[PDB]
């Protein structure tokens, strides 16, 4: 019951896949090879754990999860490495050709020759589940397949699965780590694409992500590696609640009914601490109210965007670790009193909580210190829009000059289906006015 | 795996190919034998790119190489690499092009392409995933201008949904004095806007240049101007070559370098060009964008740059690298178009050129290219006025009227690439 | 209140259901606009080349007739 299915699509999603799903193996006490010795039930369980992982008679614990991308040498290196042995070769698929940077490409040309079969093997893990509660997509904004093969995949999953819940973590594009000059088409190509079809989408600005390991964690050139560690934390926190139990535990489901007002509206901003290096936490033990003042700094959000300008339509804190609710109330009531934290009129104002005790985790390698407890913030904010706002912009001054639509129109789209995509944006920009403005 | 096959054709593509091949096997380990020998895993990671591998561990170039006459291929089976190219890739005629674009496109070359393509078909079937071609040749001669367009245009029949890439040997009365290469380039160049999806233009001008004014080489012979072309060639296949994450095949590099269909004609630019007895992160970056080191005889900063590819290879900061091209563009911000936003992509390889610590290589897709076609077209109309030697081509069944064509096409190209020049976001 | 306890489910699936053949039939119709785009924009480009092999043997035929002199 309540399973969740993964999937992870093009050179982002499944590279951040990579990381989610080892430090998933790491949190539960799963070896590479998919064994879990504190596991009794041999087979089968309704644990917690279950949700993201079947079960083989053999004692295998196997990630409810598909990796999918039109080229093949990514998840080749998930066939060939240290978790190799913990998917089964029909859960990783892979085509010859990838979608060149082209949403187009990703959505048509090429997508369209995967795509059954993907659908295929999806409802193969579907079949296993007692009670299947919905889908965790992970793909790029910029790429071809991130783009154009997801918006196709999220679309013919409407169709197949019905209502039944998508969630997806986005990668928003950034000029330090970023390999196409078109990442703005695709980006707002695939996000009026899907719009329609995500119940709620986490954003995760690459150079946000970029500028927190280069100042928290002091490194100087941050590769994916490096990103993709961090990110596998803040979706750990965000996913803990489905894979732990817990007194205390609130559901995802639970913290969604908030976050979401309206059914466009549904981007919340995730904020992350702590976010320290080793030689930084040593001997420094940081409090439950100082990781949660973090969290309405900016500089500790995944999206870059200025909350204290904007209003909030919701505010959610999720604790791990050594944390009780006497700490969090008292960290609340003094940023309560201290902080930029503006409500829309026609929402409650208190502050939505959930803690899970299984602490965190980190990979052997990594850049972040063990820490005995940590937070992720999801907030509605209106501010998210101002990532919407720069990405619009761009599009703009590409396409006043048509600049590179002829690489779209090759693989069959229309000049009509880039204003319509355009509209849709400067709509939900306008919608995130709307709901900011007080109530007559 | 995603194959590209190169096709090489005339003397000076005979010529610079076959220098191609010697210093991207050397690059790669692989010696004139075919075996691999190398000390690097990274070395045979992407060769099948543009290696087949056959028995015996053999690795043999997926390469055609084309001549209307037998001699520059005869000294290329003489050559160092000779014995490492497929013999029954060796196509050729015994005619000769005699510096007649006609003969080549029309004549000659029409009675050798169908033998061309045979090859040409044969190397495609046995790719897991072709990516495109590439083809070496110059815009001067009969043979490699002519019949090396008449390629293009065949195999881009048969092979309409793959990328046609071409370096391109632009003509310069400093190198040749034959009297009609401005017509061969023009009618040349009327193809390739049409027909590729992307042309490297390598000036002959702007080698010799480089040679006399920058290498103080008093008299550059052939051989000095094709270290240049091949230093420059395996520099902007580094990315399609070795592992890497920016322009990492033909397709990538395309979407990312042509804005509009047409203008796909690049700038490439070398570093270090410096003399004998005469190299940090910031010294590379700026001369790399200086006109001194570029390919074609253009100044970058008579222009604007649409899209900009720089790859430094070889040990360095990379955080250093990122700064430098940040406080490039920042300095010299008016030079790149406002309405194409982060319009320059860095690409960093660890693996440097024979006999370098650092390099870095240009590809500018730059208004300031129409400088070079401006050249042609002045030395073109100067002969067409006068009708001079047109029968060498009207006796080949061509008439004026294509090249009037020909002419008004890439005077069209020079307009359009000043239209995005003059263009504002505003 | 039963009648309106029915109305309401009802309502729902016949909302889910319009909503999932609202979706099928929009993918439809544009993977058929877009394979129709596509075979339109090859079709056009190779009969352009079409054309130039015509103008080839033109060129050829004319050289022959003029050797006819
Ligand atoms: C005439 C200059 C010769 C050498 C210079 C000092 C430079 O060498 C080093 N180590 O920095 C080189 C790179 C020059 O800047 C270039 C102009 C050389 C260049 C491409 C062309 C000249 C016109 C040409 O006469 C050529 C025969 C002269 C010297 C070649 O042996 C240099 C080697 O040739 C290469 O192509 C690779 C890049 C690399 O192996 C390089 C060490
Ligand atoms: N955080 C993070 N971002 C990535 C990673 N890989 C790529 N990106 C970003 O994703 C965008 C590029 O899309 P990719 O996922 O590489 O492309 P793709 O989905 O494989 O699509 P095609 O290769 O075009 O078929 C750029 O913004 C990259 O910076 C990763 O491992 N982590
Ligand atoms: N850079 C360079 N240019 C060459 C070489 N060989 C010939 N050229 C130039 O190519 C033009 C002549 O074309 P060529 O290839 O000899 O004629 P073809 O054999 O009929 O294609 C002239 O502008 C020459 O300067 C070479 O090895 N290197
Ligand atoms: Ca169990
Ligand atoms: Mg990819
Ligand atoms: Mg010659």
């Amino acid at each position: 019951m309540r399973e969740c299915i993964s999937i992870h699509v093009g050179q982002a999603g499944v590279q951040i896949g990579n990381a989610c799903w080892e430090l998933y193996c790491l949190e539960h006490g799963i070896q590479p090879d998919g064994q879990m010795p504190s596991d009794k039930t041999i087979g089968g369980g309704d644990d917690s754990f279950n949700t993201f992982f079947s079960e083989t008679g053999a004692g295998k614990h196997v990630p409810r999860a598909v990796f999918v991308d039109l080229e093949p040498t990514v998840i080749d290196e998930v066939r060939t490495g240290t978790y190799r042995q913990l998917f089964h070769p029909e859960q990783l698929i892979t085509g010859k050709e990838d979608a060149a940077n082209n949403y187009a490409r990703g959505h048509y040309t090429i997508g369209k020759e995967i795509i059954d079969l993907v659908l295929d093997r999806i409802r193969k893990l579907a079949d296993q589940c007692t009670g299947l509660q919905g889908f965790l997509v992970f793909h790029s904004f910029g790429g071809g397949t991130g783009s154009g093969f997801t918006s196709l995949l999220m679309e013919r999953l409407s169709v197949d699965y019905g209502k039944k819940s998508k969630l997806e973590f986005s990668i928003y594009p950034a000029p330090q780590v970023s390999t196409a000059v078109v990442e703005p088409y695709n980006s707002i190509l695939t996000t009026h694409t899907t719009l329609e079809h995500s119940d709620c989408a986490f954003m995760v600005d690459n150079e946000a992500i970029y500028d927190i390991c280069r100042r928290n964690l002091d490194i100087e050139r941050p590769t994916y590696t490096n990103l993709n560690r961090l990110i596998s934390q803040i979706v750990s926190s965000i996913t803990a609640s489905l894979r732990f139990d817990g007194a205390l535990n609130v559901d995802l489901t639970e913290f969604q009914t908030n976050l979401v007002p309206y059914p466009r509206i549904h981007f919340p901003l995730a904020t992350y601490a702590p976010v320290i290096s080793a030689e930084k936490a040593y001997h420094e033990q940081l409090s439950v109210a100082e990781i949660t003042n973090a969290c309405f700094e900016p500089a500790n959000q995944m999206v870059k965007c200025d909350p204290r300008h904007g209003k909030y339509m919701a505010c959610c804190l999720l604790y791990r670790g050594d944390v009780v609710p006497k700490d969090v109330n008292a960290a609340i009531a003094t940023i309560k009193t201290k902080r930029s934290i503006q409500f829309v009129d026609w929402c409650p104002t208190g502050f939505k909580v959930g803690i899970n005790y299984q602490p965190p985790t980190v990979v052997p390698g990594g850049d972040l210190a063990k820490v005995q407890r940590a937070v992720c913030m999801l907030s509605n904010t209106t501010a998210i829009a101002e990532a919407w706002a720069r990405l619009d912009h761009k599009f703009d001054l590409m396409y006043a000059k048509r600049a590179f639509v002829h690489w779209y129109v090759g693989e069959g789209m229309e000049e009509g289906e880039f204003s319509e995509a355009r509209e849709d944006m400067a709509a939900l920009e306008k919608d995130y006015e709307e709901v900011g403005v007080d109530s007559v | 795996m995603r194959e590209i096959v190169h096709i090489q054709a005339g003397q000076c593509g005979n010529q610079i190919g076959a220098k191609f091949w010697e210093v991207i096997s050397d690059e790669h380990g692989i010696d004139p034998t075919g075996s691999y020998h190398g000390d690097s895993d990274l070395q045979l990671e992407r060769i099948n790119v543009y290696y087949n591998e056959a028995t015996g561990n053999k690795y043999v170039p997926r390469a055609i190489l084309v001549d209307l006459e037998p001699g520059t291929m005869d000294s290329v089976r003489s050559g160092p690499f000779g014995q490492i190219f497929r013999p029954d890739n060796f196509v050729f005629g015994q005619s000769g092009a005699g510096n007649n674009w006609a003969k080549g496109h029309y004549t000659e070359g029409a009675e050798l392409v169908d033998s061309v393509l045979d090859v040409v078909r044969k190397e495609s079937e046995s790719c897991d995933c072709l990516q495109g071609f590439q083809l070496t040749h110059s815009l001067g001669g009969g043979t490699g201008s002519g019949m090396g367009t008449l390629l293009i245009s065949k195999i881009r029949e048969e092979y309409p949904d793959r990328i046609m890439n071409t370096f391109s040997v632009m003509p310069s009365p400093k190198v040749s004095d034959t009297v009609v290469e401005p017509y061969n380039a023009t009618l040349s160049v009327h193809q390739l806007v049409e027909n590729t999806d992307e042309t490297y233009c390598i000036d002959n001008e702007a080698l010799y240049d480089i040679c006399f004014r920058t290498l103080k080489l008093t008299t550059p012979t052939y051989g000095d101007l094709n270290h240049l072309v091949s230093a420059t060639m395996s520099g902007v296949t580094t990315c399609l070559r070795f592992p890497g994450q920016l322009n990492a095949d033909l397709r990538k590099l395309a979407v990312n370098m042509v804005p509009f269909p047409r203008l796909h004609f690049f700038m490439p630019g070398f570093a270090p060009l410096t003399s004998r007895g005469s190299l940090t992160v910031p010294e590379l970056t700026q001369q790399m964008f200086d006109s001194k080191n570029m390919m074609a005889a253009c100044d970058p900063r008579h222009g604007r740059y649409l899209t900009v590819a720089a790859i430094f290879r070889g040990r360095m900061s990379m955080k250093e690298v990122d700064e430098q091209m940040l406080n490039v563009q920042n300095k010299n911000s008016s030079y790149f178009v406002e309405w194409i936003p982060n319009n320059v992509k860095t690409a960093v390889c660890d693996i440097p050129p024979r006999g370098l610590k650092m390099s870095a290589t240009f590809i500018g897709n730059s208004t300031a290219i129409q400088e070079l076609f401006k050249r042609i077209s002045e030395q073109f109309t100067a002969m067409f006025r006068r009708k001079a030697f047109l029968h060498w081509y009207t006796g080949e069944g061509m008439d004026e009227m294509e090249f009037t064509e020909a002419e008004s096409n890439m005077n069209d190209l020079v307009s359009e690439y000043q239209q995005y020049q003059d263009a504002t976001a505003d | 209140k039963r009648e309106h306890e029915r109305e309401v489910i009802q309502k729902a699936i016949e909302e889910n259901n319009n909503f999932i053949k609202m979706a099928k039939e929009k993918l439809a119709q544009k993977m058929e606009s877009n394979k129709e785009n596509r075979e339109a924009h090859l079709a056009a480009m190779l009969e352009r080349l079409q054309e130039k092999d015509k103008h080839a043997e033109e060129v050829r035929k004319n050289k022959e007739l003029k050797e006819e002199a």
